[PDB]
């Protein structure tokens, strides 16, 4: 008994490609369409809810998950490797930052915990590579607000905007001609619903849609005052009812 | 049991080469071009990011160019995960040089240990190599100015002007072209550029596809500084040099 | 606090002659005021025309002759049957003594 | 074919090559006899040499003084198990202060035999047993496989040709069993098993092994010029 | 063990170490030289607890040793003496502590300068001009307070030197059998053989 | 091709053995189905016991997990008793741990990530089975999450599972368009089982004796399988109208 | 591949039998038992003549009583030799004497099947222990890596050996001399060897109750080299 | 293809081919029963005699659990043993932790759980036995019979092993014929007429039979050999039917 | 821990992966060892595809294992790496316990010894290295030249070659070595080296490293200039 796999099965073909990366990418590019947007003011993720079957309840299935009270996450691709990498983020934030500094990691610091995750499952014994995508929108007071995208080789790149997965490629072409530096928060979100539209084809309302942003601080969010240096989350998911306010006025 | 799935990493070819160290060679060689040179009064990095997106923040970016401690710094090419991995070690290794000695870690030991993880992964364990290549760009008060190189295979060399990455091959002959000794930190800056540019496999230059540092004694009186050069600066610099 | 040790009395003597050599013992066993035995036997004949005795603490006297016998029975297994001489069966004890030089047999062995 | 790589795996028909390929090095041993009576218990063994020039490989191993066996087929496996027996028949000694039952011998055999044939990395043994012993429930003898199976016998053989003197000991299975406080009679039919299995060679002084346990006779073994009163 | 002195002058330092190995009431040996040279330019003094002297500065020397044959260079005095607090300071929270007190004088090439350090067993490093571990500095310490100057000779050192061991010699309980003294400069170390 | 033996990704991205362990699901041939009532969570599923010499009253699919949380079991019987066994383990260290009964959709996602591991590690098969999880929460109220080799998981109005699983599924949507409601508007459990054993009996176009069918029942504080007779009493009800 | 510990259809482990190949490669080693002691002799076969010979150590002390040559694979003779030495020592303080010569080649055939999935291989390597005794007097073992040993009154290891060892068959009897045999190995390397055999190429020992473990001179072996040559002549 | 080469394997229909193979193992083994009645369970198995050289009734097949549970099986022996001596570690921790006897089902699990964990790794084997066991606890007699795939049902009666079709005919027969119960000391007649029925399917060498039971009122819950004046009555019954 | 035995037999008796590093030494640049009546010189070549070197920097071919002995290589240079620490490191370890400095025979041994283990060890491949160690024992004035090789079988030379085209740098030692007179002085040492790594080389230039080890710790490294005599020299007297 015991794993006895204590090799790496990810490894260089002759031509220099590292196949299990390549089919992992493969993976994520069948998954549903996601994107984010970032403004002067805030950030904006948000994806497609595709449901399963219409008997199961797609609000206890949540795609857009906090990370700290500054930081969320979204992906394309498989969404139980997902999920456990979210569980994995949320800790390691903890124990290799939290623990040691008393307040939570910038975006950039997180972000890299979680791509050196990543790359483990690349290079280490008898495991495969994680088949998702990951963008994680933050902020955090000396930086402002920043969105980055984490790929299953474990590379991070920082985005203006992005879209990844099902119709990425035609997403992206329609953020770089709405994209630009001047863009407030609300302004963002407006565009993040006009680009989802395009990639999904069923239903469009605030129950198949899932959207959340990283703005102002939410004193109303906290659960307790007192103490002034303690203002909030920024993370909010927004509500069914809030996004289909936003679609009579598309 | 497992045997059956095993690839078998660390082996020799009949003919006597390591087939994982070759194929991450292979990889390596598609990365973006990063050129070190060496001058008498400085060292300059240069490299070329890989096909960028207009909507990617440029700014707070960074893939080829990092720091690892106040003297020391590489360029990279390959896989950028397996690059920070190493990054980590290397600045880890340094602080315990400090620790140990109070003194800052002389180049050629920090390089040697870098390159002897790599060796490592391709002798035993059963893992994939990583898939790297170091351009190291430092300063002690032993050996001055320093260029050194590491591959996959553990193997490093000391340079006076070197390449890694995509276009070596064309990239080494422009700069053994253009070098000599007497060179200064200024001509080098022009040199890295234009063999990027002549090097490049897109249309044309420009700041949003570069990144570039300096390091001199140009500070105040016997120190060295590191100058991680920000987008703004180096688009002075490719105007400064007419290449836009 | 518990005391791993205990004094079990009695007292042995060996002498050697010519061609021949003896080894007596009493039978007595005692602890503190009491008698538990008038005839318990501590002088044993060991195979190869050894016989040996450890006085003092019973338990650590049992035990090692225990160990010795054991040390007989396999030293005929691994070398052909060869006969332990009295040279190297003495040599072999000192080695089952001094291996619990730091929790030791409370002990005076004779051969 | 494709199912022999390992011990872990079966074949379509239910096979386990790798246990099947260590029976067969002990068909290719030299062959070796067990028989007993009520009284007594008797091992006889052909032993092999490399040339002329060589010994001749001893066959017969003691494990307790009521206990011991005779091998076939690789020998530093037989080092290993008897060695292993040794030291049960010992722990029985020490701590209970007991001879260790013939029975439980054989229990202890199959079980050490059988984990070599369920998990990766290992291989079989390939040796076979014959244990013979006196213990508390009179004479005894056992056939270990390295398959793990253990069988109780009043007598048997392994070894290349050995299915002559198993044939012979069947037949004389009446005669052989009732030959009770008669140590040099129960050997005569051993010795007359074994050669039942001869083919151009016949029994000499460095060649035959004898083995007997008994009520009042230890575990010993015969070799060279004590051997000389059977021929 | 117990006296074990340093003191840098101008262009070189400057140690005496006692010669006596004392156990119970008998004097075993009266010319023991409790020092070991780490590299040409940096030589060490010892002293504490029995067999733990010798052991702990033979185990640095290789160290040391081992370190100029990789990198064909020598280290500092400053990196030695740092090398050798921090050894020292993982050990005082050992199973078994090192109780071993030293001195590291040495001549630094790059900077043309001597340079004292004393390290106590605790990993405890500080440069100084003098040094002492034990009793001795119960006596030399004042008396390199009022006499030493910064600016001093070789000679004049030693003869400083001489005026600590008479001081020694006159006021402490125990016969230590006098010193071996060595010199490190710019040339390296020698022994002074007739003090 | 020996990225179709182990769990590592094939050229198109896919996990070829997880697949084959969704196959193994239905090498049973049983059909389950569960629903929510006001007060309850109801769960059933066909019991065949085609051998004679059988005990009937030790074949069964579902596992009271703890005294609250019952689950039922798509796939052969050695992995789904290998899913209850860790999953009493996990609901009870649980309680130890943190103070409070464990939730029903918690244990579903602790499962979910143990089956998410195997497809990811190599040495570990994935288990074929699907694991249908049912409970009166006390913060959430009556709840069904259920389980399978890929390791996801979500919520359900209701569910079905099995061969004939998308006659069931479809059958069920239709009454909820119809009752535009979340569940089924009813005082009693007994009435919610027989809701549950008539639509199954509607999709599937089968009859039911006592021994056909299999019952959990979930209510607050509770969760318990039924007897053949009070089954039968349910089969009459349904019957008698 | 294959498990390194698997069975071939035939009963026997192709790991092993692929090793008994490696030896068949080595350079010729013979030993030789009298009543006067035991000679060993060796092939040393130089892979070019810049090579010192003399540096070339075949034949090696495993005790003052116990000898050993070796053939095949001979850098993995290295670790047999080191627990064959420390084995004999550790006997000699456990027990206060010499150990006998089979109870040596037993531990040192121990290692040989302790190979699998431990060390990675079996050796490459077979060997020749020669010593003496109080017990059974002077002995000759032949110890290879499927932990298999035989006694001989002599035998031939390496690639001459089929062809030695059917010679030895017909020269040894039971009253050898000392001398006799010295003459009886030179005579048979001189057969199976490619090169000419002289003082530089082929090394000869012994083993005596009275003087123990040698190893002979260049000097020594070139007269008796000489004496040997003579003698064929002679008649 | 190539799906049937290592253990832990899903093929493409959902099959583990490395447990259906060592199922083919135990289809090759000699017949084992179990008969379950009215305080307690029975259980029988056929010893094939290869040679007038097996010593009579010294090659015991069956083997005892704890004090109150019995155990048989068809196939490789070896594993059977394994198994067995797995079961037992199991029932002492049971009863060292719990201070009562192992229940019968609970006992049953550990075994399972044990068999099924030889289905999940590459570097094991399954077991190459089907393994019929049981006895009599707190709730009364049980029955159950395991396979290498670690699958175990409770059982009226139970068969296994090359005469597996006719043992299993032969009890429905009994199940049908007597719905109130059977009597231990009847079952112990029946099983040696169902032994002597299924002999038929492995009729080349003739056989040993070999009984034993527990029973609440018979043997007073332990697990107890059939022996002598019991054994030969129950020989003799059978050999009358086959006649 | 990876356990998998890498280096195993062959059907025809050969371990496969211990041959194929052999090619990778044979693949190496060029590495000579002669020895004279007083000294023994290491001769090494350097590949010249590679200009824009900084050879202050670079390292160096010849290491000192201790301030007596050097070693020289022929194969992977990051392997021999790991090689010349274990020995440097053992230097020192042997002067701490025995306070004496290591025979060049004992530090081969070792180095040897550390090959062999890595070709039955699980889970690693062997050394793609064959070294030259070559020094004066303590206290001693005879020069001692020894060669190891991956399978871990080492002997002791008058002179010897390793690396690529060593076969005809060899033949040229077979020659022109006399086993009667070795090359009494320093200067006729380092000829009959230059000499015959100029048989395979190319151009006298910066090709060629050469070091020179004396009895008591004396190592030196000639630089360009002084080798270029001897370059300069030998084809003078070629030309006839
Ligand atoms: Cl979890």
């Amino acid at each position: 008994m015991t794993d006895r796999y204590s090799f790496s099965l990810t490894t260089f073909s002759p031509s220099g490609k590292l196949g299990q990366i390549d089919y992992a990418l493969t993976a994520v590019k069948q998954g549903v369409t996601s994107l984010g947007i970032k403004a002067t003011n805030g950030v904006v993720i948000a994806t497609e809810k595709k449901s399963s079957s219409p008997l199961a309840m797609s609000e206890t299935l949540s795609k857009v998950s906090l990370l700290t009270p500054d930081i969320g996450a979204v992906y394309s691709g498989m969404g139980p490797d997902y999920r456990v990498l979210v569980d994995k983020s949320r800790k390691v934030a903890h124990t290799s930052y939290k623990r040691i500094y008393g307040e939570y990691p910038p975006t950039k610091l997180l972000v890299s915990e979680v791509a050196k995750i990543m790359q483990e499952a690349t290079q280490s014994g008898g495991v495969r590579p994680f088949g998702v995508s990951l963008l994680i929108a933050g902020h955090d007071e000396f930086n402002g607000f920043s969105l980055y995208q984490v790929d299953p080789s474990g590379s991070y790149f920082p985005w203006k905007a992005t879209a990844i997965g099902k119709g990425s490629v035609a997403a992206k072409t329609f953020l770089e001609k709405r994209w630009n530096d001047e863009l407030e928060l609300e302004d963002a979100i407006h565009i993040a619903l006009l680009t989802l539209k395009e990639s999904v084809e069923g239903e469009f309302n605030g129950d198949t849609i899932e959207l959340a942003i990283i703005g102002d601080e939410n004193p109303d969010l906290l659960g307790y005052t007192g103490i002034p240096t303690d203002k909030g989350p920024r993370f909010r998911k927004l509500t069914s009812q809030e996004i289909n306010d936003r679609l009579e006025a598309l | 049991g497992s045997r059956r799935y095993d690839s078998r990493t660390t082996i020799f070819s009949p003919e006597g080469r390591l087939y994982q160290v070759e194929y991450a060679l292979e990889s390596i060689s598609h990365a973006g071009t990063a050129i070190g040179i060496m001058a008498s009064d400085g060292i300059v990095l240069a490299a070329e990011r890989k096909v960028t997106s207009t909507l990617l923040e440029q700014d707070t970016s960074t893939e080829k160019l990092y720091k690892l401690n106040d003297k020391i710094a590489v360029a990279v090419a390959g896989l950028t995960a397996d690059a920070e991995i190493l990054i980590n070690t290397a600045r880890i290794h340094a602080q315990n040089y400090l620790k140990t000695y109070n003194e800052d870690i002389p180049v050629e030991i920090l390089v040697r240990r870098l390159s002897d993880i790599k060796q490592g992964y391709t002798q035993h364990g059963g893992l994939r190599p990583f898939g790297v290549s170091f351009i190291y760009a430092g300063y002690d008060d032993r050996y001055g100015y320093q260029l050194y190189t590491s591959n996959p295979s553990g193997n490093y060399t000391g340079w006076k002007a070197i390449s890694v990455g995509a276009n070596t091959s064309a990239a080494q002959t422009l700069l053994q072209m253009d070098y000599k000794d007497d060179m200064k930190v200024d001509d080098a800056i022009e040199l890295a550029l234009k063999t990027l540019s002549k090097t490049t496999d897109s249309s044309a230059l420009t700041y949003d596809r570069l990144e570039f540092a300096t390091i001199r004694k140009g500070a105040n009186d016997g120190e060295v500084y590191q100058k991680i050069f920000k987008p703004q600066e180096i688009k002075d610099i490719l105007v400064k040099t007419g290449i836009t | 606090q518990f005391n791993p040790y205990g004094d079990n009395g009695g007292t042995i003597l060996g002498i050697a002659g010519e061609d021949f050599a003896v080894l007596a013992g009493d039978t007595r066993n005692i602890t503190d005021y009491s008698i538990n035995s008038r005839y318990e036997p501590k002088v044993f004949d060991c195979g190869d025309n050894i016989v040996m005795s450890a006085n003092g603490f019973a338990a650590d006297g049992d035990a090692l002759v225990k160990r010795f016998k054991n040390s007989v029975k396999w030293y005929h297994f691994d070398h052909n049957d060869k006969k332990l001489s009295i040279n190297s069966a003495a040599r072999n004890i000192q080695h089952l003594l001094y291996g619990k030089r730091f929790f030791p047999y409370y002990v005076h062995t004779i051969i | 074919n494709n199912y022999d790589g390992d011990t872990v795996t079966f074949s379509p028909t239910g096979r386990l090559f790798q246990v099947e390929y260590a029976l067969e090095a002990i068909k290719q041993g030299s062959v070796t006899v067990g028989l007993r009576s009520n009284t007594h218990a008797v091992l006889v063994a052909l032993k092999r040499n490399a040339d002329e020039l060589s010994s001749y490989q001893k066959k017969i191993i003691k494990c307790d003084e009521h206990m011991g066996l005779s091998l076939a087929g690789l020998a530093p496996d037989a080092r290993v198990l008897s060695n292993y027996l040794r030291q049960q028949c010992n722990y029985s000694s020490l701590v209970f202060n007991r001879k260790l039952a013939v029975e439980r011998a054989g229990h202890l055999l199959c079980d050490k035999a059988q984990k070599n044939t369920q998990s990766y990395g290992g291989r079989p043994y390939g040796v076979g047993l014959l244990i013979i012993g006196y213990d508390k429930s009179g004479a005894h003898l056992l056939e270990f496989q390295p398959s793990g199976n253990v069988t109780e016998l009043y007598g048997t053989a392994i070894g290349a040709r050995s299915q002559g003197a198993k044939t012979y000991l069947e037949r004389t299975l009446d005669t052989f069993i009732k030959i009770d406080g008669n140590p040099d009679e129960l050997i005569k039919a051993g010795v007359e098993a074994i050669s039942q299995s001869l083919r151009d060679e016949s029994l000499t002084v460095d060649n035959l092994s004898i083995a007997i346990v008994g009520k009042d006779t230890p575990f010993t073994i015969y070799d060279g010029e004590a051997v000389a009163k059977y021929i | 063990m117990d006296i074990i002195l340093g003191i840098r002058v101008q262009d070189s330092v400057i140690l005496a170490s006692s010669k006596a190995v004392t156990r119970g009431i008998s004097v075993l040996k009266d010319s023991d030289d409790k020092t070991r040279q780490l590299s040409p330019h940096t030589l060490m003094s010892f002293a504490g607890e029995a067999g733990d002297t010798v052991q702990f500065a033979e185990y640095i020397q290789a160290n040391i040793q081992l370190y100029s044959i990789r990198e064909d260079y020598e280290l500092s005095p400053q990196a030695v003496s740092s090398f050798v607090r921090q050894e020292l300071a993982k050990s005082i929270r050992s199973r078994r502590p090192y109780q071993v007190n030293v001195l590291i004088g040495g001549y630094d090439k790059k900077k043309n300068k001597p340079e004292l350090y004393q390290i106590d067993y605790l990993g405890t490093k500080v440069e100084l001009p003098y040094g002492a571990h034990g009793y001795s500095g119960f006596y030399t310490f004042s008396l390199l307070d009022h006499h030493y100057r910064p600016d001093m000779t070789t000679e004049e050192g030693l003869d400083l030197l001489k005026l600590c061991v008479q001081e020694l010699e006159k006021r402490m309980p125990m016969d230590f059998k006098g010193v071996i003294v060595k010199i490190v400069d710019k040339d390296g170390i020698r022994q002074v053989d007739d003090f | 091709g020996y990225d179709r033996h182990i769990t590592i990704f094939s050229p198109e991205g896919r996990l070829y053995q997880v697949e084959y362990a969704f196959k193994a699901t239905n090498q049973t041939n049983i059909n389950s189905l569960a629903v929510r009532g006001k007060d309850c969570t109801v769960v059933i599923s066909q019991k065949k016991v085609p051998d004679k010499l059988l005990d009937p009253t030790t074949v069964s699919y579902i596992f009271c997990i703890s005294r609250t949380i019952g689950m039922v079991v798509n796939g052969p019987i050695p992995d789904a008793r290998n899913a209850a066994l860790r999953a009493k383990a996990e609901a009870a260290e649980f309680r130890y741990k943190y103070g409070y009964d464990m939730p029903c959709d918690v244990l579903a996602k602790r499962m979910a990530n143990l089956s998410q591991i195997y497809t990811q590690r190599a040495y570990m098969r994935p288990l074929g089975v699907i694991l249908t999880f049912v409970s009166v929460d006390e913060e959430l109220g009556p709840s069904i999450y259920k389980t399978d080799p890929a390791g996801y998981y979500v919520g359900y109005k209701a569910t079905a599972t099995g061969p004939k699983q998308q006659e069931i599924t479809t059958n069920l949507e239709n009454h909820f368009k119809k009752s535009k409601i979340d569940h089924i508007n009813e005082e009693s459990w007994e009435k919610v089982v027989e809701f549950a054993i008539t639509h199954m009996i509607d999709a599937l176009g089968t009859e039911f004796s006592k021994n056909d069918l299999e019952v959990g029942v979930a209510t607050k504080d509770k969760f318990f399988t039924l007897s053949a007779e009070n089954i039968e009493e349910r089969l009459v009800a349904i019957a008698e109208q | 591949d294959r498990g390194v510990s698997t069975f071939s259809p035939e009963g026997r482990l192709f790991q092993v039998e692929y090793s008994l190949e490696a030896i068949k490669l080595g350079s010729t080693a013979i030993g030789i038992a009298t009543k006067e002691g035991v000679v060993l002799g060796v092939e040393k076969r130089a892979t070019s003549p810049l090579l010192e010979s003399d540096s070339i150590e075949k034949i090696v002390e495993i005790d003052r009583h116990i000898g050993c040559a070796m053939s095949g694979l001979t850098a993995d003779a290295r670790s047999m030799i080191e627990h064959a030495r420390t084995a004999a020592v550790t006997h000699n303080l456990y027990y206060d004497e010499d150990i006998n010569v089979e109870s040596l080649t037993q531990s040192v055939c121990d290692l040989a099947l302790r190979f699998g999935e431990l060390m990675s291989r079996p050796f490459g390597v077979a060997l020749l222990i020669a010593g003496h005794d109080a017990d059974d007097g002077y002995q000759l073992f032949h110890a290879e890596p499927s932990g298999t040993f035989y006694r001989y009154n002599a035998k031939a290891i390496g690639s001459g050996s089929e062809g030695a060892q059917a010679e030895l068959l017909n020269e040894w009897h039971s009253s050898l001399t000392l001398k006799e045999a010295e003459l009886l190995v030179l005579k048979i390397l001189k057969q199976v060897m490619e090169e000419k055999l002289d003082e530089n190429n082929a090394q000869l020992s012994c083993i005596t109750k009275q003087d123990g473990f040698k190893i002979y001179d260049n000097e020594k072996t070139a007269e008796l080299i000489k004496e040997l040559k003579e003698k064929e002549a002679a008649e | 293809t190539g799906y049937d080469l290592s253990n832990s394997v899903f093929s493409p229909d959902g099959r583990n081919f490395q447990v259906e193979y060592a199922v083919k193992a135990v289809e090759n083994g000699t017949t084992s029963i179990g008969i379950k009645c009215n305080d307690g369970v029975v259980f029988a198995v056929e010893k094939l005699i290869t040679s007038k050289l097996l010593v009579p009734q010294k090659n015991v097949k069956i083997q005892v659990v704890d004090r109150h549970i019995g155990c048989v099986y068809s196939g490789l022996i070896p594993d059977g043993r394994h198994l067995v001596n797995r079961g037992r570690e199991e029932a002492a921790s049971f009863k060292k932790l719990y201070k009562t006897p192992i229940p019968i089902p609970a006992f049953a699990d550990r075994l399972g759980q044990y068999v099924q964990a030889h289905t999940l790794y590459n570097s094991v084997r399954p077991f190459g036995v089907s393994t019929i066991f049981g006895g009599v606890d707190k709730n009364g007699a049980h029955l159950y019979m395991l396979e290498p795939s670690g699958s175990y049902w409770g059982y009226k009666g139970a068969a296994t092993g090359k005469g597996r079709q006719s043992a299993k005919a032969e009890l429905e027969k009994l199940v049908d014929h007597h719905p109130e119960g059977l009597s231990a000391r009847e079952a112990v007649k029946q099983a040696a007429k169902i032994i002597y029925l299924a002999h038929e399917d492995n009729k080349e060498k003739d056989f040993e039979l070999e009984i034993s039971w527990c029973s609440l009122s018979e043997t007073n819950g332990l697990h107890k050999f059939v022996k002598g004046d019991l054994l030969q009555e129950a020989i003799d019954f059978a050999q009358k039917e086959i006649n | 821990g990876y356990d998998r035995a890498l280096s195993i037999f062959s059907p025809d008796g050969h371990i496969f992966q211990v041959e194929y590093a052999l090619e990778a030494v044979k693949r190496g640049t060029c590495a000579v060892g002669v020895k004279g009546k007083n000294c023994v010189v290491l001769g090494c070549e350097r590949r010249s595809t590679l200009k824009l070197q900084d050879t202050r920097i670079t390292p160096s071919k010849v290491s000192k294992i201790d301030s007596h002995v050097v070693l020289s290589f022929s194969g992977l240079n990051a392997d021999s790496r790991i090689l010349i620490e274990k020995a440097r490191v053992e230097a020192q370890s042997h002067r701490l316990t025995l306070e004496d400095p290591v025979t060049v025979e004992y530090l081969t041994r070792y180095v040897a010894g550390v090959q062999q283990r890595y070709t039955q060890s699980g889970g690693v491949r062997p050394f793609g290295v064959s070294t030259l160690i070559a020094g004066f024992d303590p206290r001693d004035d005879e020069p001692k030249l020894y060669q190891t090789e991956p399978s871990g079988i080492y002997s002791s030379w008058s002179a010897q070659t390793i690396g690529r085209n060593s076969k005809t740098v060899r033949e040229f030692l077979e020659k022109n070595y006399d086993r009667k007179e070795p090359p009494a002085t320093v200067e006729e040492c380092v000829k009959l080296t230059v000499r015959s790594l100029l048989e395979v080389v190319q151009t006298g230039a910066k090709n060629i490293e050469i070091t020179v080890v004396k009895p008591d710790s004396d190592i030196v490294a000639l630089s360009s200039e002084e080798i270029n005599q001897y370059v300069t020299q030998i084809e003078q007297e070629k030309q006839e």
